[PDB]
């Protein structure tokens, strides 16, 4: 079935990211965008899965954080292009949990604070860009998140969730 | 036959025979005859005729003819054809000046007696010799050849040892090949043998495939020379001769999965498609010539030019394209589906860069042109494309692959228009099975009894 073909496409994009042949993976990336033009749901779900796995993966060594920086930059820009090219028509509706699955890593690993700014200042820029291009479609989940955390500010003054959550209102 | 010494002795015998044939005053030949015999002696001295005679690696036959003083290689009947034709040339050249020598009559009788009686060690050779030498043939002789073919088929079916009967089948086919042009044009057999040829192509044996292709080639050339194609298509006359005994051929078509009833030209291309998987390239070139002459006949029947894309001629263009696609030309879904299946087979089996590239670039366009019937050929390219999509680092191959992927992903809204089993709706199935590579077992497929019954019905209708 062609779903096996598209999953092979996404994995064929994927294997370069444990490493981090350039022209081949560039053609693969533009093919990813062309497929995400028609059906982006499974593409986005797979990209969330891959990005969550990569950022969740714990590796060490100077070349290892260089690899993480380069890989996360690549994933962020590819996700940005696929998110921007998605509305070929007026199709704004996305599943709320699919946004919510995308939500936490983007909302935290660049916006708990300025994280790795000497390398990840532009990563923060790219995260803000994908967050804007997401909230132009389905901001209502994020808006509900903002309301719920403000409600969560109940009593105790020992809360640092504002830099984690309220600052997201900026972008 | 035999060890090195006897084969070298046979070669020395041939050389001494020609040598004494030219250097004797008893025969008093002409000068030009002596010239052609002198040429023949030189051509037998060549290493090519060493390899024909089975002696390889040996510099001098005369040295090892006497080597004691001081079987591994197989034998192929085409070498015997070349040797017998050379000897026939020599014998003809010498009998031209000799009045009423009657040598050829004696040799034909000596061939006839050994050819038509049962002897497994000698009958395959005697059949080929009688084919090459004879200058006349009758209905009874060729029908005896067909009966011998049928009996060899039955013996190959019942017997575990098959090589001996296969050799006889191959010799039978090439004897038919040599004997067809001498036959009178009024015999219907001139057409009927065509079906016999494709029957051999169903027997998926390498030497049998080569012999069937040779029979088909000479049949097409001779039958074109007798001008039966002047007013009629290759479709019409062959279904006219296959009209009575079609029931057995109906079971045959059900088993092979290719119906000549519905689509004649796409049936023939399915058979001839195995030629590209033959190991020897000469058979490949012969198949190309077969496709070319059929394309010319089909196009000139409709008074168009060569390379003219139309309904009937599109299959030959698809086959020859490896060595445009117009929807307005090909409106029917069945024909365009079969056209897609041909390309899917050729991309599945062939594994060379240029051909898979040109066929992928052709196939991407057909996905745009014919998206509804394009799922039918999905599975035939399901694995291979994926494998390339995994490990093709060359951009030029993966770009049409990406185009095909995007074209299918866009058009996934309506699967149930057609399925991969739609080909089983009518007859055509296994067109990917029949174009597969040659099997190592090379065992004859049963339904060969149906071939036996088919040949028997041929004899029963046309001989008496």
């Amino acid at each position: 079935r062609p779903v096996e073909w598209v999953q092979a496409v996404v994995s064929r994009f994927d294997e370069q990211l444990p490493i981090k042949t350039k022209v081949s993976t560039e053609h693969n990336k533009e093919c990813l965008i062309n497929i995400s033009k028609y059906k982006f749901s499974l593409v986005i779900s797979g990209l969330t899965t891959i990005l969550k796995n990569v950022n969740n993966m714990r590796i060490f060594g100077e070349a290892a954080e260089k690899n993480l920086y380069l890989s996360q930059l690549i994933i962020l820009d590819t996700l940005e292009k696929c998110l921007a090219g998605q509305p070929k028509d007026t199709m704004r509706l996305d599943e709320t949990m699919l946004v919510k699955q995308l939500l936490p890593e983007i909302c935290h690993f660049l916006h708990t604070c300025r994280e790795g700014n000497q390398h990840a200042a532009e990563l923060r820029n790219s995260a803000s860009g994908v967050l804007f291009s997401l909230s132009c479609n389905n901001f209502n989940a994020v808006f509900s998140r903002i309301s719920t955390r403000l409600q969560e500010l109940t009593v105790c003054s020992e809360d640092n969730v504002d830099v984690h959550d309220i600052e997201l209102l900026q972008y | 036959t035999g060890p090195l010494s006897l084969r070298a002795s046979t070669h020395g015998l041939v050389i001494n025979i020609i040598h004494s044939l030219c250097t004797c005053s008893q025969l008093h030949f002409s000068e030009e005859t002596k010239q052609v015999l002198r040429l023949s002696l030189t051509e037998f001295s060549l290493p090519k005729f060493y390899l024909l005679f089975g002696i390889s690696k040996v510099k001098s036959a005369a040295v090892i003819a006497f080597r004691s003083s001081y079987e591994r290689e197989t034998f192929a009947l085409t070498s015997l054809e070349t040797v017998t034709e050379a000897l026939l040339e020599i014998m003809e050249a010498c009998m031209r000046d000799i009045p009423t020598c009657k040598w050829l009559d004696q040799w034909t009788e000596l061939a006839q007696r050994f050819a038509f009686q049962y002897n497994p060690s000698l009958q395959p050779r005697a059949l080929v010799v009688f084919g090459c030498i004879s200058k006349r043939v009758s209905h009874g002789q060729i029908k005896q050849i067909i009966r011998i073919l049928s009996k060899a088929l039955e013996s190959c079916l019942k017997g575990p040892d098959t090589y001996n009967s296969q050799v006889l089948i191959e010799a039978t086919v090439i004897a038919l090949t040599k004997l067809q042009p001498l036959l009178n044009k009024d015999s219907p057999l001139h057409k009927a043998l065509f079906w016999v040829a494709v029957a051999v192509l169903q027997l998926d044996e390498v030497n049998l495939y080569s012999a069937g292709t040779a029979l088909l080639e000479q049949n097409l050339h001779t039958l074109d020379s007798l001008r039966i194609f002047n007013d009629k298509s290759p479709e019409e006359v062959f279904m006219a001769i296959r009209n009575p005994l079609e029931w057995h051929c109906k079971q045959m078509d059900h088993f092979v999965g290719l119906n000549f009833n519905s689509n004649f030209n796409f049936a023939l291309v399915g058979h001839l498609l195995k030629g590209y998987r033959h190991p020897s390239p000469a058979i490949v070139a012969r198949t190309v010539r077969i496709l070319h002459t059929l394309l010319t006949l089909v196009n000139k029947h409709r008074n168009c030019d060569k390379f003219e894309v139309n309904t009937q001629s599109v299959a030959y263009l698809a086959a020859l394209l490896t060595v445009l696609l117009d929807e307005e030309v090909l409106t029917d879904p069945k024909i365009q589906a079969l056209l897609l299946t041909v390309l899917a087979t050729l991309v599945k089996y062939t594994t060379d860069e240029f051909d898979q590239r040109i066929l992928y670039e052709y196939l991407a366009e057909a996905s745009v042109v014919f998206p509804k019937v394009f799922p039918v050929v999905h599975n035939l390219l399901d694995s291979k494309i994926n494998t390339l999509l995994s490990l093709c680092q060359d951009p030029n191959l993966l770009n049409p692959i990406h185009g095909i992927v995007q074209s299918v992903v866009y058009h996934e809204e309506s699967p149930p228009q057609y399925q991969t089993s739609y080909l089983q709706s009518f007859g055509f199935n296994g067109l990917w099975r029949f174009a597969g590579p040659f099997s190592k077992q090379t065992q004859i497929p049963d339904y060969a009894e149906l071939i036996v019954k088919f040949l028997d019905a041929l004899i029963d209708t046309y001989l008496p």
